[PDB]
């Protein structure tokens, strides 16, 4: 009477990983994302007297840092991080947030900005002056130069703050943004320094990473699991029908 | 305890964490 | 006739237990970890017979669950925290034609004992109405 | 549901194929600046935490 | 003390009825937007407690309350239907539509065989009545 | 008049027709220059409230009405149709396509469901009645 | 109480 | 103390 | 005595 | 008022028009 | 006096 | 009371199938070019009519007759034909495909309805000669 | 009469000619 309910637990779950599995495809051209990987954890419930019933729970165990393929953009301000590379930019709460989005954008006030997040640079956001021509290093100096005056004019402004971290050190917050993980904050530090060894392409823009190979063959498998978890629901729900009905 | 006997004292309640 | 209902109810027991195994190994087939971080290994029943005073008949009892022999089966992902050494991560060995199979034929023997134990009530029934 | 998300898959790619065609259709005008479309993902959902 | 399982199992059936209204409504509503105050539709679940008064040892059942399924609201992106957010997420119900489903077979279930309890409970009591002669 | 779970069951199969209605015509009128008046079609939503006859305890679904959607109608420049503007652009609806079939197959999904809570609920009611007799 | 049970006639008279 | 029955309480519920 | 049954038991094994 | 109600009186012809009159 | 049901009466037609 | 629902869906079986075998009819001769004289084959539709022998305003469905639309015939150029007229056309039929087809299946539905109330209504005046004993 | 009714006398013969 209680594997109805174990198999309802896999069939919910199983429609959980497929909602993950739909979001990371429905983000395959999203610029720097970072799938979220899906894990079927068994919890084995206790008690007496013969352990039979063991349920299913999906999980979320991080993400995936595996770059995706980088598109050459002829623009000065696309940029792209090396290999387990992180850009760091002001949160939407005022703290400190982790992308590899590299589509840097400014304003007419001069700010520099990505998703409408300013970028944290040195000391603090990095602004430039009010409408200059910028152009990034491959170590994250930024060079500024003015519409029309002497190319000799050409003085960088400031240097952008790239950290390294692994997928162990770094959490999915809501907003989309990576940010530290508790373990990883009480050895590393609450801010992250900057990485001197990490280089920086400008010109290419980073794309997503979702492998679709993953994606298919996750759809398969969760489809005709939910159809084996049905087939048991059914089966459990004959049985106890007959059963009363007829032992009364 | 042999299953479906009657004991006097109650089972233990029963979890079933996902973590240790 | 009550010890048919003492047959009958062991085996119904039994057999729900076996359906409880086979539906926790069915939800079980793709998990990849557990509580500790030991893989799922797959559930089986073992039945026995419960003829301790009654001689070499009687119900079926479920002496143990064991977790299967079966040889683990191993998946190259080599950036998985439960990786060895060697980057293989253990998934369980839980057959799905087995369990559809286990669960179906408990079923089957399921109601095929509730029918008998209906049949011995309503003899019981009949035998209370003797010379009458 | 996955309905809704893969529907807002399918309606992003659809932008992106309109603005594509915007693109291809002004190819012969004079002083034309490419569109480019970018995308992000919605509000993440917790349920739950770590 | 036969006539106690008439009360026992009368509440059962009552408590399971409304177990499974209530998850009726819940799947009924799944797809809403709105409700009568405008706000989203929240899940609903009923608390089964044993009828028991202070100082009775076994009863039956009872529906204490009736209280919100703690899970996140369901958030779809559409800024442009009427109803929506700052930042136009939709908020839908959390309704989990197998576990409605499931919810909806048990308690069809129980109700079936606390009937079956009083159907053999009334035919044991007219054989008692039935004692001497 | 109904029995509460027949009314919730039966609103829900009834606010399901409806929503496939609206889905339907705007997939018909995808394609629609004019109405019968010389105004562009105008796709229709359908807004799903829960009929709360008690206290915010259950209800099934009710559809207030139907609105038009609000969002920038489809330009096309055909200066030569009499429904040009003075820039010369007619107006086509502004129905997408995937979304109205995702509703389709959405409303189909929850009437069967509800289909299928009927189908449970109707061999207890039936049953119920043997108590008695 | 608050709920109406299942086999109840409609709350709405 | 009872409980909400059936699915609620028969899902892996969080841990706090 | 018993061993596991169904699928285990009806299915050919190496000896031993 | 409610669809599904009960009332005296039938109600109106169906028409729909193809072009305004 | 009922007419033809089904697709002839459900397609629109000018009135005659 | 309930002995005349088996007329009434007796009537609206029969019905049913007279609207079938006239959308097979149609579907059948689409392409037909001639009958057995020299006229086209002008496509057919039943009409429905409430059959209410009595008083009481409503009951069953019934055919009163089966019609040839008025439709204009399709032309077809052909002056080689010898059906064809001064101007070299013949006379094909003006069977709506898709239409036909939707019949079809309407007609299939509503047996399938008319079926199931059968049923139902034989079950009910099967149970009520029990009544008592 | 009525197309399902009952009468006294035989429905005459049906036969589809190809041609009249």
């Amino acid at each position: 009477d209680h594997a109805i309910y174990t198999a309802m637990g896999a069939a919910s779950q199983t429609l959980n990983q497929q909602a993950v599995t739909a979001s990371n495809l429905a983000n395959a051209s999203t610029p720097g994302f970072r799938a979220q990987l899906n894990a079927l954890r068994a919890v084995p419930v206790d008690g007496l007297s013969l352990a039979t019933r063991t349920l299913v729970t999906a999980s979320t165990p991080g993400a995936d840092m595996t770059p995706g393929q980088l598109d050459y953009t002829s623009r000065p301000l696309d940029v792209a991080l090396q290999q387990d590379g992180w850009l760091v930019v002001q949160a939407a709460d005022g703290a400190e947030g982790y992308t590899r989005n590299g589509n840097i954008q400014v304003g007419p006030t001069g700010q520099l900005t990505i998703q409408g997040h300013p970028v944290i640079g040195e000391g603090g956001p990095i602004t430039v002056p009010e409408g200059s021509e910028i152009t990034i290093a491959a170590d994250g100096t930024i060079s500024a130069l003015n519409p029309g005056d002497p190319p000799n004019t050409v003085a960088p402004v400031g240097r952008l703050k790239l950290v390294k971290a692994e997928g162990n050190e770094v959490q999915r917050s809501d907003d989309g943004l990576f940010r530290l993980t508790a373990e990883a904050q009480a050895e590393r530090g609450a801010v992250l320094a900057a990485d001197p060894s990490i280089r920086i392409m400008s010109g290419v823009l980073e794309g997503s990473n979702v492998k679709p190979v993953e994606a298919m063959t996750d759809m398969i498998a969760n489809a005709r699991r939910f159809e084996m978890q049905m087939k048991v629901i059914t089966s459990v729900d004959e049985n106890e029908g007959r059963a009363n009905q007829l032992l009364s | 305890g042999v299953p479906g006997a009657l004991s006097n004292q109650p089972a233990p309640p029963n979890e079933a964490p996902i973590a240790t | 006739l009550l010890n048919i209902f003492d047959i009958a109810g062991s085996a119904l027991a039994a057999q729900s237990k076996r359906l409880n195994v086979a539906a926790s190994n069915l939800a079980n087939a793709d998990s990849v970890t557990g509580p500790d971080g030991q893989p799922y290994r797959a559930k089986q029943v073992v039945f026995q017979v419960d003829a301790a005073p009654g001689q070499a008949t009687g119900g079926v009892k479920v002496a143990s669950v064991i977790e299967s022999q079966a040889p683990e089966k191993l998946v190259y992902e080599p950036g998985n925290p439960l990786a060895d050494a060697n980057g293989y991560v253990k998934m369980p060995n839980v057959d799905v034609v087995g369990e559809m199979v286990n669960t179906m034929s408990a079923s089957r023997s399921y109601q095929a004992n509730i029918e008998v134990l209906n049949t011995v009530k309503s003899m019981m029934l009949k035998t209370l109405t003797l010379g009458q | 549901s996955s309905l809704w998300i893969a529907k807002t898959g399918l309606d992003a790619q659809q932008t992106n194929m309109d603005v594509i065609a915007n693109n291809l259709a002004n190819v012969s005008t004079n002083g034309f600046k490419r569109q480019r479309a970018v995308f992000e993902d919605l509000l993440y959902q917790t349920i739950r935490q770590p």
